[PDB]
């Protein structure tokens, strides 16, 4: 009954005004690009819409015809078209309205759920901000990997690259990094919530399906945003959803929140520009890919920014998501991104199956921030891993005096301590506290394959007799004396205890 | 709210008021009949080797 | 706003099947294949339990 009721209250409400609107007549279409005659007054990169309700952009203006992009199918669009311009460079949705939401690269809800309710509307090719606004990284961004959260710090405002090649852990990490902040989202302080946005560029709609029910599981929705724009959607949507994605995450950072976006990857919409650029019939460049697909990214990664607290103090991480072949870092799109970026992380699979997983390759990784954005805790402990496992690294091809036997040990007690599931990252309390233990030669006892025994029986045993213990450690943010000291006995007595 | 989204009102008002009067068991001590033993260790620990020994 | 015919058209239209909506009209053998098609595979996706009333439990202890 109702339902009918409901059907009704939308055409209660149309679109009465036709107004009288500037055209252009389609002299050719096919491929996804269509060449427009006519739109004397259309701008550069402005949303054009065709006859059907089919959006477009106009990317080229030449003297003779408007080269048009088409966001969406192109078997609908016919020649003698008509394409009206709608006066406006191209925009999405923002606002708190779309957490939770499913949504396309131009911000149209995608997984039913009814319409998005944004009040505004940004566009996606803004300019990055100044030199002036930002500020240099401080707070960090707590990734729940104990290799990631230890040996390769990322901070609020970074750019991080997880790059690697298929079938590493990539995503993974992605997903675990957007799980962990449930902690941080369901406390009371807004200082430490982060919004998390995920663009799908490439994905088969299967995979971020299983994704989104994966985040859904983990209660993890709530704060998250998902832009897909997966394999079946035309190029010039592919190479749009970072650009949108960005600008509900500019939205954040510029409204004194804190926002996390996470394009997956960056070189599949290398090459939806690189279709595009060829269908508009534009000078191909280097491996085919057009000359300006450096700026592509670096425009896109310098929006990442950590606003001063005169703008509002907000920030927007990023973590780009590249894939090499055969682990051919030094092909085209790698290197510009690695030269675009802040950090890295190396993901190997030699190490994959070695048994190491993340795979991440600490030889390799690297964090600018550093010493900056990390806790009192974490940045004392994981100093003494940090110079542990560098020296473990030189000498370990091998495998007699005590002292090497020893730094070999202690190496490999480090090594398995980093291991880590799937989707259950730790607080970083808990990681101070398996770090500790098995940098204070405590682990050296134990054989190496019984590590991972260890590390979980002594969360499990900590996480409720000492909930005081970690509580104390977070909120202090430091290993204090009296600190320290506890965890000597509790570490101590677990250990015979086992 | 469920019940607000859902017609025959009704039957998940019958279910709610089904799940509010019923309630679930719980086990027992029986499985713990090793309450004995502790009696018989008194006997080693407290009467016999602590007396011998 | 009473000017718009097919605004009014499709609301009369509306209306109309409103009235008509005692059993879906033009449903064709395709409605019924449908519904019993996707029921059935919600079914499967549910459960086959006793469906009508709470199934009971006699749980085991230790
Ligand atoms: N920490 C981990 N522990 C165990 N298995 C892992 C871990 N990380 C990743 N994997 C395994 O690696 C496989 C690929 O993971 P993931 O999708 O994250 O990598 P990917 O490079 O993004 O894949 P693709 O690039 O093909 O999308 C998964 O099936 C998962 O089981
Ligand atoms: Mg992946």
């Amino acid at each position: 009954a109702e339902v009918s009721s409901i059907l009704e209250e939308r055409i209660l409400g149309a679109d009465t005004s036709v107004d009288l609107e500037e055209t252009g007549r389609v002299l050719s279409i096919g491929d996804g690009i269509a060449r427009v005659h006519g739109l004397r007054n259309v701008q550069a990169e402005e949303m054009v819409e065709f006859s059907s309700g089919l959006k477009g952009m106009s990317l080229n203006l030449e003297p003779d015809n408007v080269g048009v992009v088409v966001f969406g199918n192109d078997k609908l669009i016919k020649e003698g078209d008509i394409v009206k311009r709608t006066g406006a460079i191209v925009d999405v949705p923002v606002g708190e309205e779309l957490l939770g939401r499913v949504v396309d690269a131009l911000g149209n809800a995608i997984d039913g759920k009814g319409p998005i309710g944004s009040k505004a509307r940004r566009r996606v090719g803004l300019k990055a901000p100044g030199i002036i606004p930002r500020i240099s990284v401080r707070e960090p961004m707590q990734t729940g990997i104990k290799a990631v959260d230890s040996l390769v710090p990322i901070g609020r405002g970074q750019r991080e690259l997880i790059i690697g090649d298929r079938q590493t852990g990539k995503t993974s990490i992605a997903i675990d990094t957007i799980i962990n902040q449930k902690r941080f989202n369901d406390g009371t302080d807004e200082k430490k919530k982060l919004y998390c946005i995920y663009v799908a560029i490439g994905q088969k709609r299967s995979t971020v399906a299983q994704l989104v029910k994966r985040l859904t599981d983990a209660d993890a929705m709530k704060y998250t945003i998902v832009v897909s724009a997966t394999a079946s959607d035309a190029a010039p949507l592919q190479y749009l959803a970072p650009y949108s994605g960005c600008s509900m995450g500019e939205y954040f950072r510029d409204n004194g929140k804190h926002a996390l976006i996470i394009y997956d990857d960056l070189s599949k919409q290398a090459v939806a520009y690189r279709q595009m650029s060829l269908l508009l019939r534009r000078p191909p460049g280097r491996e085919a890919y057009p000359g300006d697909v450096f700026y592509l990214h670096s425009r896109l990664l310098e929006r990442a920014a950590k606003m001063n607290d005169a703008f509002g103090g907000g920030s927007l991480t990023a973590l780009p998501v590249i894939e090499t072949q055969a682990g051919d870092v030094s092909a085209y799109i790698p290197t510009n991104v690695i030269s675009i970026t802040d950090g890295q992380i190396f993901l190997e699979t030699e190490l994959f199956y070695k048994g190491i997983r993340p795979a991440i390759n600490v030889g390799l990784s690297v964090s600018r921030v550093g010493s900056a954005a990390q806790t009192r805790a974490m940045k004392q402990v994981a100093g003494t891993m940090k110079l542990e496992l560098a020296q473990y690294r030189e000498v370990a091809a091998f495998a007699l005096d005590a002292a090497t036997q020893q730094l070999l040990s202690r190496g490999v007690r480090l090594t398995e301590l980093l291991k880590q599931g799937q989707y259950s990252p730790m607080a970083i309390e808990e990681q101070v506290a398996v770090i500790y233990a098995g940098v204070r030669g405590y682990l050296d006892k134990l054989e190496p394959s019984k590590i991972t025994k260890f590390e979980n029986a002594f969360l499990s045993h900590v996480i409720s007799q000492h909930q005081a213990l970690l509580s104390k450690i977070r909120t202090d943010g430091k290993i204090s004396e009296e600190s320290d000291a506890k965890l000597k006995e509790i570490v101590t007595n677990f250990l015979a205890g086992f | 709210y469920y019940k607000a989204n859902v017609a025959k009102a009704g039957l998940v008002d019958d279910f709610e008021k089904k799940f509010n009067a019923l309630k679930v068991p719980i086990p027992e001590d029986k499985y713990t009949a090793q309450v004995d033993a502790e009696e018989k260790e008194d006997v080693k620990s407290c009467a016999e080797f602590l007396t011998q020994s | 706003d009473p000017v718009q015919k097919l605004f009014v058209d499709k609301i009369r239209e509306y209306r109309t099947k409103r009235q008509t909506s005692g059993g879906p009209v033009d449903a064709g053998p395709e409605y019924q294949q449908d519904l019993d098609r996707e029921l059935f595979k919600l079914k499967q996706m549910y459960g086959k339990a006793d469906m009508n009333t709470f199934p009971n439990f006699t749980f085991e202890d230790p």
